[PDB]
RNA sequence: GGACAUGGGUUAGUCGAUCCUAAGAGAUAGGGAAGCUCCGUAUGAAAGGCACGAUUUUUCGUGCCUAUCGAAAGGGAAUCCGGUUAAUAUUCCGGAACCAGAAGGUGGAAUCAACACGGCAACGUAAAUGAAGUUGGAGACGUCGGCGGGAGCCCUG
RNA sequence: GAGUUCAGCGAUGCUGAAUCCGGUGCGCUCUCGACGGCCCUUGAAAAUCCAACGGAAGUU
RNA sequence: CAGAAGAAUCAUCGAAUCUUUGAACGCACUGCGCCUUUGGGUUCUACCAAAGGCAUGCCUGUUUGAGUGUCAUU
């Protein structure tokens, strides 16, 4: 055998540069984005870089050969190739002047399902159960925004359905868990077939675009979450017993009715059970009414808040009467006033609160997170030195890699946070006394 | 833990959930996690479980092997410059210091007094190793001269003189003067022979006679090296047969003057080697660099260090290994001691124990220099620690 | 197994300085494109629409003071959807009143005669309809903007609200939307707060970004229940 | 510098054609009817473009299900195209305006063409390319336009181009139609063979 | 008998070929020729690459640089000793090495003073990143004579 | 511990020893270093390997 | 001859197999490459194997282009 060459295998061979996978594929940039974005492929460091790169020290991203590889036999790609046809087919046409051809082309648009994709992203239902958390964030962000040119109308409205019906579904099965109110939104967690979900949604304000993010890649990630949540949505109906899609009342959704114009006919989970809750003008319905429905309560809501209202603020059903309003001029009585963290407060702990310490007008307890864990130390608000030296200062280099050295993160903001936070209680009862 | 109302900390506290704004940079994040899941490299890594990094270190026991020298309790001064080097008699109740005031001082390590004040820049100086021939070999620039204060009896000086009674030789508050030296370079470092008949004198600046044996015996010196080859910071003699060590600028070198030959050479892995320092054992060196590192040689191990220090924060002045008890110190320009529990076997597996034992502190530092020369006392575990100050340190 | 997600390969530093070099990329362009040439025609169309509108505006004014006036509701979006050219002086001053003096500019306004009349003289130029509580709501949450200080500033947080509307009893968006929805005693205060909507045509589709002319098809009158639909469209 | 070898040749041709003397029917192919009358004939072309295949397939199943199930038309109106059909339409005088193509590859397809036109007294134009007149039949290139019959409504249309045509493309040129074209000379150019054949004068005869 | 018949016999990462080029040949581009075919080898050939990028109106922009055959004697990574067969040995057996490529790992070395120190110097050392782009060296170079060194052989106590 | 040569003792094994110290020469064979001429005809190419200038990039 | 027992060195013949070559086709004429997929191992970023591909001219269509070639675009 002649002299082997350098770099002809190995971290050499088993790596390639984003610039060589796209002469590899013979795929634009963004074209090469969009497939890595619909498949799983993402840059991969070598742990010698020098060498992978054929001895350059330039930086360089890189991939696997075999992720590439199997790019290379990816039907999708050759929807984009037959996108670009269509594209200046419809542009001959319109530039032709022919206006009925165009229709037509946009008629007959090329798509494509991602149907296996999807399959072989995930293998098994669990597999994909597990990794729904940002497709649910991604959705649940994208139903609140408006309709911009890079988004589509018909993309916002599917973010609406998929994200309703999978809200449909875990009131329908109690698989809520936690609900937690955050600066961000309300982080809610959930619990289905074993796996834990957890995804926030945000709250509906008048906010504006910041006008510094690609939509186009947002774009790309919204149209697999779409796909991946039809394909999720239909097998928990489909197991619940239930069809899908749900049966669309227009009537009612054109009257703002939300929830209950998505019928879910058939083809602590009782912690709300016996409460009829009523929601005034001043509070996020489409958070409280998923909350307490997902623990068999009743809700009633304010008709400004949407149609479809069960219950009426006259009614006398009533138990509990939500309302953030510093004030209430239609004062009931037997319909004890709180506010909605005396109920997020009942979900996360699984036991009722104090009403009279949530009637309206309180001092607020503070809002836990049922998510943190109790550390070691860490304050939840609900002759010995001349061993100790010698201990610590013989091995801080008696070794070679000295791997000691993490207690300098590890220990330092663990107890310096415990030590902060174990201040602030002696601080805090001080004022107090 | 960060919402409405949260106790944690003090984000923001909300009154009321109606008065909560909209997140703006709700969507950053989500574009960012998008980002991140398609253009963030990804490595698979084992978790590290938890493993807490108390575990990893080894027991030294210190408690059970405690000849420490704790914290100084004998404090010599009238020094009015930086102490160049000490010394300490054979029979240890004499400490003999100096430095570049030129003022040579003999301590009672007992009571710290100065009783001979007699000064007569000291580059240098170390004791005869005969108790009979208290002689002093005191080192300034280029001149070499053998004291024997009057201090000790009579027939000492006597039995001082009769051992001698290149380098040129030359035959006041008691200034008894036998044999002044001058060389052609300014020495830096003085080693004696365990029978005193040698003196080994080593300069930086030379290249071909850096290094000089002096026979007393026969008043006469040489260069024992036919071609010398790179500058040599220090000189000691073996301490249990006939190897003279030179401790090169990188390298440290044995060699057999009965045979005129090489027999090791040790690569410090070092870019400036300070001091060097032999067990009595005789098979094992400690090297003291101005890399801020210490570098412990086994001769029947590997040519490499066996071990490497770094505690330093400042380049590692001198090391000293102790005569009898199985400690070593390292002094450094940080102004700092350290003292080492260095513990010999026979056994051939059985590798020796090295352990700290303390870290000594409370030193001047002056013109950015520190702990210039350690000395260890013949007895018992006490270190004489030499200053910029011009301060002597007991560490007992 | 530990994954790790280390920093993106975007190199930020070279990716903002690309950015800005767009930027100045456009501030050159749109100082450059200045001053076309217009043909002799567009002259003329402009006339024979400028005197289409003065017999469209005489004849509705004079001889035809009947306007039907939509009932069965107490509210009215409207929408400006064209525009010409030296405009009628009497059709710029109305626009202006309605708050209509851009293109795509769209009030909520009280449905009685004073509207109406002068929405019957402005008719060409602005599409009107009722709008529904998922319309009205969706608007306010999504494109809601507040006069804060006498500028635009989005009805983001309920503190605003309460500050420049507590008065009227308004303190969140919802006070807002009821307050609209029903015409209520604030009306004429909570419309005036708020800033009208800027509800531009979306060209999502490839036809849409390449036909000429595109304004979503918008027509002009009025056309009562489709403006939830072309709202649809925008929120 | 290397340009490739059929660049080259579609620039010499350009030159070429300018700096040869081009006899007058080939040289009044230059000259073509301006923006503005050129703008108003195709918009009048646009309004009888032939019904395209889909169209016509449509109008046709819409006659075969009456026929079918259950079961007197008029005349079409559309512009005339084909090189044969419009000189046959040309020669039997029913042509109100024929529209040339200014750039025929074989000009001798066209050539004929406007003399044909001028002995029938048919009013005629050359206009900027053949795909345009292409786009209006909804081909790729049409050489030659005819308009033979409008509509009622549009008789004032085509009445008025054909008086604009008139005016602004035989009334205008004519004496430029009569003339060889060609022999157009860069301004240094001119200079520069002048010393070419001064040089070539003195001794270069041979 | 080197005949006839019957069987056996050639073992390699390191030895050659394999790889490179030489004078030359030769397909391709083109052009001749009725034609078998001839001329032509960077020739008026669109003569093939590399990097950059939050994705660019989810239709790719910007920048940079621009055949083959022909040498078992030329150029070239790396193996030695002892033993072994009826016949094979730098190949097999025993022992001892070497070269080239490939990944991680272990230990050591350098850095929030950004990529090591020392010596006047020639230069040294266990390490001590170097993209595009630009160079330099080895390969790699006539012949003759004398002198010096070493090895083997020869001479000899 | 191999090889060779001597002695033996008993499948070809086992056991002894020695295998040393020199001197050298216009010697022969091969190679290297340092010169000195003659050149003129100032003395193949490529693969392959290395280095330099250059400064992109960058507690964990 | 031995051996075997729908036999057959049978006939017919419509299913197949059909090594290396040769117009002879990845390039050369003991060899040397490239691309795709799959597999093995007592060792898995390495090595190996297997299968399927890669000649020239021309035609039809497809896709992607180039042109200071001919134009249009208020």
């Amino acid at each position: 055998a002649r002299v082997k060459q350098k770099g002809k295998a190995g971290a050499a061979r088993i790596y390639i540069t984003r610039n060589q996978a796209l002469k590899k594929l013979q795929l634009t940039l963004a074209d090469f984005r969009r497939i890595c974005i619909l498949k799983g492929v993402y840059p991969r460091e070598p742990k010698n870089k020098k060498k992978a790169n054929k001895g350059s020290t330039a930086p360089v991203t890189f991939y696997y050969t075999k992720d590439i590889q199997y790019l290379l036999h990816e039907p999708i790609v050759q929807k984009f190739r037959e996108y670009k046809v269509f594209a200046r087919k419809l542009s001959k046409a319109l530039g032709k002047g022919e206006l009925e051809t165009a229709k037509r082309l946009e008629a007959r648009k090329p798509t494509y399902s991602l149907d296996h994709i999807i399959k072989e992203r995930y293998p098994t239902f669990h597999d994909a159960l597990k990794d729904i958390d940002d497709a649910l964030s991604m959705l649940f962000l994208f139903s609140t925004m408006p309709v911009t040119d890079k988004i589509g109308a018909a993309t916002v409205a599917n973010c609406e359905r998929l994200c309703a019906e999978f809200q449909h579904y875990v009131i329908r099965s109690n698989s809520l868990r936690k609900a937690f109110l955050s600066i961000k939104g309300i982080y809610y967690q959930a619990e289905i077939f074993g796996e834990q979900i957890t995804w926030i949604v945000p709250y509906k304000f008048a906010q504006s675009v910041p006008t510094d993010v690609d939509f186009r890649i947002m774009h790309t990630f919204l149209e697999f979450y779409q796909a991946l949540m039809g394909f999720v949505n239909f097998k928990l109906y489909n197991t619940l017993g239930l069809r899908y899609p749900p049966k669309i009342d227009v009537a009612k959704s054109e009257s703002a009715a939300g929830l209950a114009a998505y019928e879910l006919e058939e083809s602590n989970t009782s912690l709300f059970s016996n409460f009829t809750f009523f929601l005034s003008r001043e509070v996020p319905r489409f958070s409280l009414e998923f909350v307490i429905r997902a623990f068999g309560g009743k809700v009633g809501w304010d008709p400004i808040l949407g149609s479809g209202s069960p219950f009426s603020e006259s009614d006398p059903v009533i138990t509990h009467h939500i309302c953030d309003r510093p004030h209430i001029s239609q004062k009931y009585e037997g319909r004890i006033y709180i506010q909605p963290q005396w109920v997020y407060d009942s979900i996360n702990k699984g036991i009722l609160e104090r009403t009279d310490l949530y009637a309206c007008g309180a001092t607020l307890p503070p809002h836990l997170s049922p998510f943190v864990k109790v550390g070691e130390n860490d304050y939840d608000p609900e002759a010995e030195e001349k061993e100790e030296k010698e201990a610590k200062e013989l091995s801080k280099m008696m070794m070679s890699n000295k791997q000691r050295k993490l207690y300098s993160k590890l220990k330092n903001e663990n107890s310096k946070n415990e030590n902060y936070n174990n201040a602030l209680r002696n601080r805090k009862r001080d004022i107090e006394k | 833990e960060e919402s409405y109302n949260p106790p944690e900390e003090y984000p923001k506290k909300y009154k009321s959930l109606r008065v909560v704004p909209a997140y703006s940079n709700l969507i950053k994040e989500k574009f960012e996690r998008c980002l991140d899941l398609y253009l963030a490299p990804r490595v698979r890594r084992t978790k590290l479980n938890i493993d807490p990094e108390s575990l990893l270190p080894k027991l030294p026991t210190p408690s059970e092997l405690r000849p420490f020298p704790t914290r100084c309790t004998n404090v010599f001064i009238g020094h009015k410059g930086r102490v160049r080097c000490l010394s300490v008699h054979v029979s240890g109740n004499w400490l003999a210091s100096g430095g570049d005031d030129g003022v040579l001082r003999i301590w009672e390590v007992m009571t710290g007094r100065c009783v001979w004040k007699c000064s007569l820049i000291i580059q240098s100086l170390a004791w005869g190793p005969l108790s009979d021939s208290p002689v002093l070999a005191v080192a300034v620039d280029e001149t070499v001269y053998f004291i024997t204060p009057p201090i000790f009896s009579d027939e000492q000086i006597e039995a001082s003189k009769e051992l001698f009674t290149s380098a040129i030789w030359r035959r006041l508050h008691g200034g008894i003067v036998h044999a002044t030296v001058s060389t052609p370079s300014s020495i830096k470092s003085l080693s004696w022979h365990r029978r005193g008949d040698y003196l080994a004198t080593s300069s930086p600046t030379s290249s071909s006679q850096a290094v000089l044996i002096h026979q007393l015996s026969r008043g006469a010196s040489q260069s024992p090296f036919s071609k010398s080859k790179g500058s040599v910071q220090a000189v000691t003699f073996h301490p249990t047969m006939p190897y003279l060590l030179v401790a090169t600028q990188r390298y440290v070198r044995i060699y057999n003057l009965v045979k005129q030959e090489l027999v090791k050479t040790l690569l410090t892995g070092v870019k400036w080697v300070s001091s060097l320092s032999v067990h009595s054992s005789g098979d094992h060196v400690i090297i003291g660099s101005y890399d801020k590192r210490l570098c412990w040689f086994d001769l029947d191990f590997s040519s490499k260090p066996y071990k490497n220090l770094r505690y330093h924060s400042r380049a590692l002045r001198d090391v000293s290994y102790h005569p009898s008890l199985p400690l070593f110190c390292s002094g450094s320009d940080d102004g700092d001691v350290q003292v080492f529990h260095g513990r010999v076997y026979s056994d051939l597996l059985a590798n020796p124990l090295i352990v700290p034992l303390k870290i000594l502190r409370n030193h001047k530092v002056v013109d950015n220099v520190g702990v210039l020369s350690t000395c260890w006392h013949p007895k018992e575990a006490w270190l004489f620690s030499a200053g910029a100050g011009g301060e002597i340190r007991m560490w007992t | 197994p530990e994954v790790l997600l280390k920093k993106r390969k975007v190199n930020e530093r070279t990716r903002k300085e690309r950015v800005e070099q767009a930027i100045a990329k456009k501030e050159a362009q749109k100082k450059n494109r200045k001053e076309t040439f217009k043909r002799a025609e567009t002259f003329i169309n402009n006339y024979r629409q400028r005197e289409r509108e003065r017999i469209r505006l005489n004849r509705s004014a004079k001889n035809k003071g009947d306007i039907f006036v939509p009932d069965e509701t107490k509210l009215l979006f409207v929408i400006r959807i064209a525009g010409v050219k030296n405009m009628p002086p009497k059709i710029r001053k109305v626009l202006r009143l309605l708050r209509l003096s851009r293109i795509n500019n769209a009030v909520f306004v009280r449905n009685n005669k004073a509207v109406a009349q002068m929405l019957r003289i402005v008719e060409p130029y602005v599409m009107y309809g009722i709008p529904n509580l998922h319309s009205v709501r969706e608007l306010i949450y999504k494109r809601g903007f507040g006069k804060i200080n006498g500028q635009r500033i989005a009805l983001s947080d309920n503190a605003l609200i309460e500050e420049a509307l507590g008065k009227y009893d308004v303190i969140s968006i919802e006070d807002i939307i009821h307050e609209i929805y029903n015409v209520g005693s604030h009306f004429k205060e909570v419309t005036k707060f708020l800033w009208p909507f800027t509800l531009t045509p979306v060209k999502h589709s490839l036809m849409e970004k390449k036909v000429k002319h595109f304004n979503e098809g918008r027509k002009a009158g009025y056309c009562g229940e489709e403006i939830n639909e072309l709202i649809k469209k925008q929120v | 510098v290397k340009w490739p070898e059929y660049i080259r040749l579609q620039r010499r041709r350009k030159i070429l054609n300018l700096r040869l003397k081009v006899p007058p029917a080939i040289a009044q192919f230059q000259k073509t009817l301006d923006k503005n009358t050129a703008t108003q004939v195709f918009k009048l072309l646009n309004k009888y473009r032939p019904e395209t295949a889909a169209e016509k397939k449509q109008r046709l199943v819409a006659e075969a299900e009456a026929v079918a199930n259950g079961k007197v038309s008029k005349k079409p109106y559309n512009v005339k195209y084909g090189l044969n059909h419009v000189v046959a339409l040309i020669e039997a005088k029913k042509a109100k305006l024929v529209l040339i193509a200014s750039d025929v590859d074989p000009i001798e397809l066209v050539v004929f063409l406007p003399a044909l036109c001028k002995k029938m007294g048919v009013p005629y134009a050359i206009v900027k390319n053949k795909a345009r007149l292409g786009t209006v039949i909804h081909q790729k290139t049409a050489a030659v336009l005819a308009v033979t019959e409008v509509r009622e409504e549009d008789k004032n249309e085509l009445a008025s181009i054909v008086s604009a045509v008139d005016a602004n493309f035989s009334a205008k040129y004519d004496e430029s139609r009569r003339k060889w074209g060609g022999g157009i000379m860069g301004g240094k150019t001119q200079a520069l063979l002048a010393k070419r054949a001064k040089a070539a004068a003195a001794t270069v005869r041979l």
